[PDB]
């Protein structure tokens, strides 16, 4: 029994947090 | 542009100046050698970096050294 | 303005390009004792006129090759001059810079990019870290 | 044969196998090299030795190039 | 120069090689 | 003691190869030599071990024979090269072999192990470090 | 059936849209962004 | 004639003569004593 | 010439032989060479 | 000029397409950036390392998420020996029905890939059982990566940017990384094995919901504090234990049995727990060696600069001058990176050599394709790391080494006899190459002429003796551990060889890879490997030691690490830079690792087939490798698709040709050189300018790739084709004949 629809959607929303922080770090390193 | 330096071991044989295909080098008065002249590189903006001058230099080690640097249109030898 | 008659040439594919009209162009002028056939720097043969000639070339190396290896070495013509022409019309004569050919020593020429040591005494790059000075440029 | 029926050396596989270079790799290079790859301990063993000799010189040349 | 410190370490290391070869040749167990 | 190698004359796999071998010059006598003298593996092929105090001459004879010949060639070339250095045109002596000099170098190289020992003891074998061309560090 | 791409996993419609998006929808706009970035005059 | 003798002492000529002479020696050793192997040299034929 | 071979490899790997450049798929008949063969055969009367 | 690249005005003023190429190539060379200071160099690197750590955690999160989402982990638990693990689903809209059916397997109803990384076996051993547990781990790694991404941004803010002195404080960093990063992490992992993994292997579920009140051992922590440590080793798992069940399961948490679990054929979980317990203690002790803030502890600078050995005057350690080295390493990031890459390269080789022989994961030794993939993966990575160690060693010589502060020390001595080092490495390479190749072709001619008995077949007696010394009684030797009466086997004073009965059982088991039997075929290939190791070292060492200069180029240090040449003068100077030696060494590293992985794969293929005699009789001549390994095992790979249909190997067939194509393209970049293409590009420039309706025009003037860039691009195609071609063959030839 693999993960459900809600778990996949939750992982997508959670992955936004490292996504935005990756952008912040990349732009900071560009300075 | 490339950087062309002339060191004190130059013997003033004028061979580097004759070998230059873009007239970067000229011979100037000097007193450090019997020929009483030394190579100079006043026009390094026209230097392409072919290193023909180093090939022509008879001293050991080279009295003239070319250091390839920032590339421009004329240093890349571009007719376009 | 640069005066002279262009050599007889039927056209070629190795002539000037957009760079001549946009960034810079070069012109080589010389005087010949007779009408004779020479080789264009970018391929093909052209006929230089009886009087004084004027040739437009894309690169400075073309003028040094034509004037140095053909005009002087082959046709015994020693009065060729190379000009740099800008799109705005400004023209400066760049070869020979002071009227004397560079291979012949001329008084009043300063020493440019001369290092007062043998090449083996250049400092190690570790000594010049974070200073922006190359070993060959070190005092 | 006596009836005029022709069986070809590779059975007419050029039309369907040569249109891909996997077919060239498999049905031409791999399949038709069986004779030279299995020529050891036979009269064709010289061709087997020269098959490896050619491979050696090709790789050897890459050092210079 | 006899190289004292050089040859002492060399002899010690060579002694280990001989000792291992002794076990390998069934001279000692 | 080693048990995975047995004498070839007692290896059934080797006997199968011996029986099935072609009856030519290349297999008649060599197979008999392998049977008496060689140790065979489970595949029936002779194997050369280095874990035997016995048959040590089987290891030392080929090794010593090669080292003497290789040293003979090396000493012939070295002594010939050293003799041509004093010549006016040593390079010309290398594309043109000097027969009297080559024969002399070859003759002395027969006793190369003795000559090399004498040169090493007298310090003539090697040149000093400071007298050898090197590149800047 | 095995005549089409399917998914027994949760939200199998996600590869149906994400594969086109990442591989042949967004990459050209992304290349345009990078191209503008690397060609900007100082 | 002395020029021909000088030619025969050339490095390629001497290398060819030496290589051929050594090749012949090794070839005849294969004909007279085929199948020589490590652990078999200088042993009597069984 | 070559990229259509790569096209054929990908179509065959996909299990889509009908999309290949082949006699049984998208045909590329060398009609001019076929025409020459017919002309040269009919020239002698065969 | 252009804004891009921000770090180089010299590139930003370049009017050609070379500007874009070189910006990407020098973006991470922070030391050459415009106006770069030493403090800003370390601060930028420190934040970059946070980004790389986050990328690793995101990568591990993706592996976990796709298995929990599209894999078959729970089904694979019930039958690990017969169920194919699923990597992820396939969504390629260009698939046809035959391709969809071919890739629909392993119990799935959609096309899937078969995992070959071994993560199923790893997660199974460490106690993971459900897809929800994998999902929670994936979510946790997403948050962990977010933490490190924030940390990198935080440590770039003005108040949190560390000073240069903080980066240069070597002793506190060594103390914390030994005791804390290595020791405490090892202790925490042993805790996970004791508290979670071991109970889960005995049918008992331990998770965050019940681990606080579920002791791992009946004796509890009282046995630890009272000195009754032997209670933890009592009642181990029985030889009839069934993994993931309580049948035949003991209660011990720290045993030292040795050998393998009889069913899983992998290392005992309780053995691994005691391993990381002992490792943690050793590394925590090692983390107290150097002085930081309390006087006690060694000073590395003092140890290197020391000149007195209990009063006696010595040059230094081993009577060798090590003075001035502390500043050399501490100021050279390339010197530190060289050691770090070399250590990781050796560790990656040791991982490959020890994971196949002593599998640490349940049933992973029976997943033949996974075993081949993991060994090849970590050996090739090790080879790349080894090249990098010497590459940055050559960079150290040019950029960070100065003779004045290293005068007369051990580093200077190496540079002063570089000719002896290089010439002797050349001799070893020539000796190995002449005789290894010569013996191969001698065996080639004998076998070809029907005289296989006339082959030279040198027995690897020295390595066979080592195997016997480790307990392998097959060879008949009676030395050390293969001799039960030997003092090594008995351990006469204490008889504490509680490892030996398990170790000997695994050593003499004929069904595992622990000390595989070796014959003459194994002797020759190790000497091929030795040749590859010595030549690749020769190319790398010669480049590093000649980086400062040579007779041909005395002033090479003034030109940098990577330059094309010094012109056609002085005979010609192609590939003269130290970078070019690293470029040449990658070819030899690929060739050496090719020989290594060819040998590992063919030997294991014969064993898995049940045809060990094939390898033993054919590996002694090169035609046996070419015929019975390459030609023989390519048959099923190249039939992944054919005029009759497609199977699951169609991807490895297409990738097999894709690797050959990339390899072929590299030859163009490597054989043809720049000036040919620059002249061709000039002709195309003319054509574009004279063609109507072509309104486009280059903002960057098109130029041929630079001389150095061509070597890099060609090497990249050569390497990518090398890896892709062999990876496809390795997977297809093993998975096509097995699970
Ligand atoms: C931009 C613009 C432009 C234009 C317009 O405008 C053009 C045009 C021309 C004409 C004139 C001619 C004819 C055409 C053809 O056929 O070929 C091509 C094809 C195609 C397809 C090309 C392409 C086209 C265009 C590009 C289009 C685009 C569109 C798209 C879609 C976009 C997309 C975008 C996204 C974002 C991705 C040509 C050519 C040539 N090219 Mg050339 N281009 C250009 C671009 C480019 C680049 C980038 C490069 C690099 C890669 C090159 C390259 C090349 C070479 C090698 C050659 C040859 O050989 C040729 C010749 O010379 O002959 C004679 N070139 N061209
Ligand atoms: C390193 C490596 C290697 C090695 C090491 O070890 C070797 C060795 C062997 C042996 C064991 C034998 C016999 C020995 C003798 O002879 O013995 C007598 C003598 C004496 C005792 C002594 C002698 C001495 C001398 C004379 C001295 C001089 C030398 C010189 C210097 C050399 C140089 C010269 C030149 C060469 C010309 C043999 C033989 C064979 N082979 Mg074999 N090898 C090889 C190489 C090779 C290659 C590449 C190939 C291809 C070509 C082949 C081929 C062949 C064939 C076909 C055959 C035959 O048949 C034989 C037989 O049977 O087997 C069994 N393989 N081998
Ligand atoms: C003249 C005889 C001679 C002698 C005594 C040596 C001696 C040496 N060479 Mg050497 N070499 C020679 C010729 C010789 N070389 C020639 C002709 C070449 C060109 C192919 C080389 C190429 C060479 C390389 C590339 C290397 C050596 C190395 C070495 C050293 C150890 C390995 C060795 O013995 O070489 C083994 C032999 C070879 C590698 C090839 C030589 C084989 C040729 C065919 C011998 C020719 C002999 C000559 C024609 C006889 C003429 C004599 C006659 C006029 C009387 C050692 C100092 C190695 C080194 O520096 O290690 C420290 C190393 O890397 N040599
Ligand atoms: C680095 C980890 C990683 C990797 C390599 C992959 C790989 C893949 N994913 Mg995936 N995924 C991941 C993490 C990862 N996943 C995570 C954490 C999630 C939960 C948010 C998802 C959710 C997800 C969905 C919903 C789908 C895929 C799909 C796919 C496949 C097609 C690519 C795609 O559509 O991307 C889609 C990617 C996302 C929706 C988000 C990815 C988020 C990760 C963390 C980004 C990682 C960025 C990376 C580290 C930076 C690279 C730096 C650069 C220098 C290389 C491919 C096998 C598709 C598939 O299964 O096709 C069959 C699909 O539909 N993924
Ligand atoms: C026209 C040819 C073509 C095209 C365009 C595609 C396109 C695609 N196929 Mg595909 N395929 C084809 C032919 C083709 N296929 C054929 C002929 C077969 C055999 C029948 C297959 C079999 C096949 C399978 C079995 C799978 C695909 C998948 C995919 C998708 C992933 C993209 C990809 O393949 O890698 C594109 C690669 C990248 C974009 C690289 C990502 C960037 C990273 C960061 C690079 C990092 C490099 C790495 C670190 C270094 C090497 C590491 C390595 C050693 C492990 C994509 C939709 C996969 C899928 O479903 O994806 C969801 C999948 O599982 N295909
Ligand atoms: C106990 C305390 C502690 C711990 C756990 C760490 C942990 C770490 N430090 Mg660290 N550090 C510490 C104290 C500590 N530090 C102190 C006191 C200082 C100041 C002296 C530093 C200064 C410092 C710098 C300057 C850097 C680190 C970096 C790192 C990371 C290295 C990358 C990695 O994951 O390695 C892998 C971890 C493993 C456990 C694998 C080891 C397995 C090996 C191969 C087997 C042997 C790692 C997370 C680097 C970084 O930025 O990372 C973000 C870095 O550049 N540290
Ligand atoms: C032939 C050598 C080889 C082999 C067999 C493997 C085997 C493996 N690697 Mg691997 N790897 C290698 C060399 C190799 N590695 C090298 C040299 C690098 C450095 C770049 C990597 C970097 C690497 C990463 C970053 C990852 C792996 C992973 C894996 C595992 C899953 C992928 C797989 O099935 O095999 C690989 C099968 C192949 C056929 C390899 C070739 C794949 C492509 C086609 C190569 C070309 C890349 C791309 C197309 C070109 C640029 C775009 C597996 C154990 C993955 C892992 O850990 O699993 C969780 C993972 O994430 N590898
Ligand atoms: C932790 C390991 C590590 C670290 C921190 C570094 C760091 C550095 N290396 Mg180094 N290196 C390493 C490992 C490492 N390397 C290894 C293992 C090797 C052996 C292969 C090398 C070989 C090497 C050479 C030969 C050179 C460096 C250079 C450099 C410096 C500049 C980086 C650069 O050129 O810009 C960034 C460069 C790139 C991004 C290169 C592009 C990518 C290449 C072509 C790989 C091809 C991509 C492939 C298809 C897919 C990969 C995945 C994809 C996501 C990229 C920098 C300090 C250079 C230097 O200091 O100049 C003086 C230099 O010349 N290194
Ligand atoms: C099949 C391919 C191949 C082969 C055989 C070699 C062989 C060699 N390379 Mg090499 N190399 C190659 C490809 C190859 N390379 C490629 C593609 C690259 C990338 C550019 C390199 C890069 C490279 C570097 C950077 C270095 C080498 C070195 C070496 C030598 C070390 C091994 C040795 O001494 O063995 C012994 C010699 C051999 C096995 C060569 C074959 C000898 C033949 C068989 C003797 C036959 C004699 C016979 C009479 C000839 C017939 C007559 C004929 C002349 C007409 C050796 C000559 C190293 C070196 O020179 O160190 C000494 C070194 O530094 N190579
Ligand atoms: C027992 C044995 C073994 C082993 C051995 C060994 C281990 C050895 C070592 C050795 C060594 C460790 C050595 C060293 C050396 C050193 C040096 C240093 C040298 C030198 C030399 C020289 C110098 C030479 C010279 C010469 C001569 C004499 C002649 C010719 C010429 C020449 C010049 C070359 C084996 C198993 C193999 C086999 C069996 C037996
Ligand atoms: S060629 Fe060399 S020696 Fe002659 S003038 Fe020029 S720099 Fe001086």
């Amino acid at each position: 029994m693999n993960i459900s629809d809600t778990q996949v959607f939750v992982a997508l929303v959670v992955a936004l947090l490292p996504g935005l922080l990756a952008f912040r770090l990349a732009t900071e390193l560009y300075k | 542009s490339h950087t062309v330096k002339i060191y004190d071991t130059c013997i003033g044989c004028t061979q580097c100046v004759r070998a230059c295909p873009t007239d970067v080098l000229e011979m100037v008065p000097w007193d450090g050698c019997k020929a009483a002249q030394i190579a100079s590189s006043p026009r390094t903006e026209d230097c392409v970096g072919c290193k023909r001058c180093e090939t022509a230099c008879p001293t050991d080690f080279l009295s003239i050294r070319v250091y390839l640097g920032a590339e421009t249109t004329r240093s890349m030898g571009l007719a376009y | 303005t640069l005066e002279g008659q262009t050599p007889i040439f039927g056209g070629g594919t190795g002539g000037l390009l957009t760079k001549a009209e946009r960034e810079e162009k070069y012109v080589i002028t010389w005087t010949s004792p007779k009408e004779q056939v020479f080789e264009m720097p970018t391929g093909g043969s052209a006929i230089m006129r009886q009087g004084k000639n004027k040739l437009e070339i894309a690169r400075k190396e073309y003028g040094i090759a034509l004037g140095g290896q053909q005009l002087r070495a082959k046709f015994k013509i020693n009065d060729y001059k190379i000009y740099r022409v800008y799109p705005n019309g400004e023209t400066q004569m760049i070869h020979p810079a002071d009227g004397v050919f560079p291979e012949k020593v001329n008084q009043g020429r300063p020493k440019v990019r001369y290092v007062d040591r043998n090449i083996g005494s250049n400092p190690s790059p570790a000594k010049l870290k974070f200073s922006g000075v190359q070993p060959y440029d070190a005092p | 044969d006596s009836d005029g029926i022709v069986t070809h050396l590779t059975g007419g596989n050029f039309a369907t196998s040569s249109i891909t270079n996997n077919g060239w790799l498999r049905d031409f290079l791999w399949a038709q090299s069986a004779q030279v790859i299995q020529s050891y301990n036979s009269s064709l063993s010289a061709y087997g030795l020269m098959f490896l000799a050619g491979h050696f010189i090709f790789g050897f040349s890459l050092m210079f190039l | 120069a006899p190289f004292p410190f050089r040859t002492i370490v060399s002899l010690i290391l060579l002694a280990g090689n001989i000792l291992v070869a002794a076990i390998y040749f069934h001279i000692i167990n | 003691a080693n048990s995975t190698l047995v004498p070839c004359s007692k290896s059934p796999a080797f006997q199968a190869r011996m029986k099935n071998a072609p009856d030519t010059y290349y297999f008649n006598k060599p197979f008999k030599a392998y049977a008496k003298y060689e140790l065979c593996g489970t595949d029936g092929l002779p194997h050369l071990p280095l874990d035997r105090l016995d048959r040590a001459t089987d290891v030392l004879v080929p090794i010593g024979l090669f080292l003497y010949v290789a040293g003979f060639i090396g000493w012939s070339g070295r002594s010939y090269l050293r003799a041509t250095k004093s010549a006016s045109d040593p390079e010309m002596k290398e594309i043109f072999i000097d027969l009297p000099l080559a024969l002399q170098s070859i003759s002395k190289a027969v006793l190369w192990p003795l000559l090399a020992l004498q040169e090493f003891l007298s310090g003539d074998l090697t040149a000093r470090d400071e007298e050898i061309p090197i590149s800047p560090r | 059936d095995m005549t089409q791409l399917t998914g027994s996993y949760a939200a199998s419609w996600l590869p149906w849209i994400m594969i086109p998006l990442i591989f042949y929808i967004l990459p050209f706009p992304v290349f345009a962004l990078i191209f503008i970035w690397i060609e900007k005059e100082a | 004639m002395q020029h021909v003798f000088k030619y025969l002492t050339l490095a390629p000529v001497m290398a060819t003569f030496t290589m051929v002479a050594l090749s012949v020696v090794l070839i005849m050793l294969q004909i007279w004593f085929p199948g020589l192997q490590y652990g078999t040299y200088f042993k009597p034929t069984p | 010439s070559f990229a259509m071979y790569c096209h054929n490899d990908t179509m065959r790997a996909f299990g889509r032989p009908q999309d290949m450049f082949s006699d049984t798929g998208i045909q590329l008949q060398p009609i001019f060479a076929q025409w020459i063969q017919h002309i040269h055969t009919a020239a002698v009367g065969a | 000029a252009t804004k891009f690249p921000k770090f180089s005005q010299d590139l930003a003023q370049d009017p050609t397409t070379r500007r874009i190429w070189y910006a990407m190539a020098t973006a991470h060379d922070f030391e050459l950036h415009d106006g770069m200071t030493e403090e800003n160099l370390y601060q930028k690197i420190f934040a970059s390392h946070f980004g790389h750590l986050a990328i690793i955690f995101l990568w591990a999160s993706g592996v976990l998420f796709h298995v929990a989402w599209q894999g078959n982990f729970e089904q694979w638990i019930k039958d690990p020996l017969n169920v194919r693990p699923i990597a992820h689903a396939i969504w390629d809209a260009q698939f046809g029905p035959p391709a969809i059916e071919a890739f629909t397997r392993a119990g799935a109803t959609n096309p899937v890939d078969i995992c070959y990384s071994g993560v199923y076996h790893w997660w199974y051993t460490i106690g993971m059982r459900t897809n929800n547990e994998l999902y929670v781990g994936a979510i946790f790694l997403l948050l962990l990566a977010a933490l490190f991404l924030f940390a990198g941004w935080l440590h770039l803010q003005p108040r949190y940017r560390p000073t240069l002195g903080w980066f240069k404080s070597a002793e506190p960093r060594l103390n914390h990384h030994l005791a804390g990063l290595f020791g405490v992490s090892s202790l925490a992992w042993a805790a996970h094995l004791i508290h979670v993994a071991i109970p889960e292997s005995r049918g008992q579920h331990v998770g965050w919901d019940n681990f606080l009140f579920t002791p791992p051992h009946p004796a509890g922590l009282g046995a630890f504090f009272t000195g009754n440590w032997s209670a933890y080793a009592q009642n181990p798992d029985t030889a009839q234990h069934v993994f993931n069940s309580s049948q035949g399961a003991g209660t011990a948490i720290l045993t030292f049995l040795g050998g393998f679990h009889p069913q899983t054929q992998s290392l005992w979980l309780t053995d691994m727990a005691h391993h990381h317990v002992a490792i943690a203690v050793l590394f925590i002790i090692a983390g107290h060696m150097y002085r930081t803030n309390w006087g006690i502890g060694h000073s590395i600078k003092e140890m290197l600069n020391s000149k007195s050995f209990f009063g006696a005057k010595v040059e230094g350690p081993f009577n060798l001058p090590h003075q001035g080295l502390y500043d050399t390493i501490n100021n050279s990031l390339h010197f530190q990176l060289s050691f770090a890459l070399a250590a990781l390269g050796v560790a990656s080789s040791l991982t490959a050599q020890h994971m196949y022989s002593m599998p640490p994961y349940a049933f992973i030794g029976q997943d033949f394709t996974t075993q081949a993939a993991l060994y090849t993966h970590h050996q090739y990575i090790a080879g790349f790391l080894m090249v990098g160690a010497f590459s940055h060693a050559g960079i150290f010589w040019i950029r960070d080494y100065d003779p004045e502060q290293n005068k007369g020390n051990v580093l200077d001595r190496m540079l002063r006899h570089k000719e002896a080092i290089i010439s002797h490495l050349s001799w070893v390479s020539l000796f190995l190459g002449f005789h290894t190749l010569g013996l191969y072709v001698h065996n080639d001619v004998e076998v070809a002429f029907g005289a296989a008995e006339k082959q030279v077949l040198i027995e690897p007696v020295f390595a066979q003796f080592i195997q016997a010394a480790h307990g392998k009684a097959l060879y008949g030797f009676n030395t050390l551990l293969s001799n039960p009466d030997s003092i090594a086997s008995t351990a006469w004073p204490n008889h504490a060889n509680v490892w030996l009965p398990g170790w000997l059982d695994a050593v003499n088991n004929t069904t595992n890879s622990l000390f595989l039997t070796i014959g003459p075929g194994d002797f020759y290939v190790h000497h091929a490997i030795a040749l590859g190791l010595h030549v690749t070292t020769l190319v790398l060492v010669k480049g590093a030691l000649d980086a400062r200069g040579s007779k041909l180029m005395p002033d090479k240090k003034d030109f940098g690490y990577a330059f094309p040449c010094d012109g056609p003068g002085r005979g010609g100077t192609c590939d003269i830079s130290a970078w070019d030696a690293s470029y040449l060494a990658v070819f030899w590293m690929l060739n050496t690792l090719g020989w290594v992985t060819f040998y590992w794969h063919w030997k294991h293929l014969a064993i898995w087939e049940g045809n060990i005699a094939q390898f033993n009789e054919s590996s002694t001549y090169l035609m046996g490798w070419f015929r019975d390994y390459l030609w023989l095992h390519s048959a099923q790979l190249i039939n992944g698709y054919n005029p009759y249909g497609t199977n699951s190997l169609a991807i490895w067939s297409w990738m097999f040709l894709w690797g050959h194509l990339a390899w072929a393209v590299s030859f163009m970049f490597l054989i043809t050189w720049r000036g040919y293409w620059q002249e061709l590009i000039e002709t195309l420039v003319w054509a574009h300018e004279k063609t109507p309706l072509s309104f486009g025009y280059w903002r960057d003037k098109p130029v041929a790739l630079s001389i150095v860039q061509a070597r890099l691009v060609g090497l990249t195609h050569f390497t990518v084709g090398y890896i892709a071609t062999y990876g496809a063959f390795l997977i297809a030839s093993t998975a096509g004949k097995f699970g």
